[PDB]
């Protein structure tokens, strides 16, 4: 969508090549973020002498009450300024930045 | 040994158009100024149309290649090298060409 290339051209490309092409165009949302694990307050059932952990939803760090990526505010501003699908105009950038907002 | 041309000027080995700078050319058309010193209406419209046509051809070249091969298996080499279209009966209207692509 953003770069205007076909599925055939990028089919053989790996993760690293795809990341570089997207980042050069100005799209920074090319990374996966891990989810923290919160220990259970009580020992799990049918699991003698063990602890339990479940992932916090939405990749939000409980200690900071923030998303794990601390540059999200600056990343969204960069998306809005940048240009995708067209050399001139901010139709794509402003729409996605507002939606992600 | 018989041979037939691959449809839509797509190299079977590379699975893309023969021209390797087609995306760059489309971007050039997008950023260019035609029929007007200020405003990119014509360039943007033509770039979008060409990109759509390129995607369609890149997706659908395979079936047309198969059909061309099969229907080529019906004619001998003398007819392959000798037959020519001189009556001009089979022409394509510009609207039909752009709609077909």
């Amino acid at each position: 969508f953003l770069t205007n290339t076909t599925y055939d051209i990028v089919n053989n490309d790996t993760i690293d090549v795809l990341k570089m092409k997207l980042r050069n165009q100005g799209w920074p949302f090319v990374e996966r973020y891990n989810a923290v694990e919160i220990d259970m307050s009580v020992e799990p059932l049918r699991s003698p002498g063990q602890v339990g952990r479940y992932y916090n939803p939405f990749n939000i760090d409980p200690l900071t009450k923030k998303h794990v990526e601390d540059r999200l505010e600056e990343f969204i501003n960069q998306v809005q300024v940048g240009r995708f699908r067209n050399a001139s105009g901010n139709a794509v950038g402003t729409t996605l930045a507002a939606f992600l907002r | 040994v018989g041979r037939y041309y691959n449809p839509f000027n797509i190299d079977p080995l590379t699975k893309k158009h023969v021209e390797d700078r087609l995306e760059e050319f489309i971007n050039q058309v997008q950023v260019g100024r035609f029929r007007n010193a200020s405003g990119n209406a014509v360039g943007t419209t033509l770039a979008a149309f060409l990109r759509a046509c390129r995607d369609k051809t890149s997706a659908n070249w395979r079936g047309y290649s198969v059909l061309v091969s099969r229907y080529r298996s019906l004619i001998p080499n003398e007819l392959f090298e000798s037959l020519r279209n001189i009556s001009g009966e089979y022409n394509i209207n510009p609207q039909d060409e752009h709609s077909f692509f």
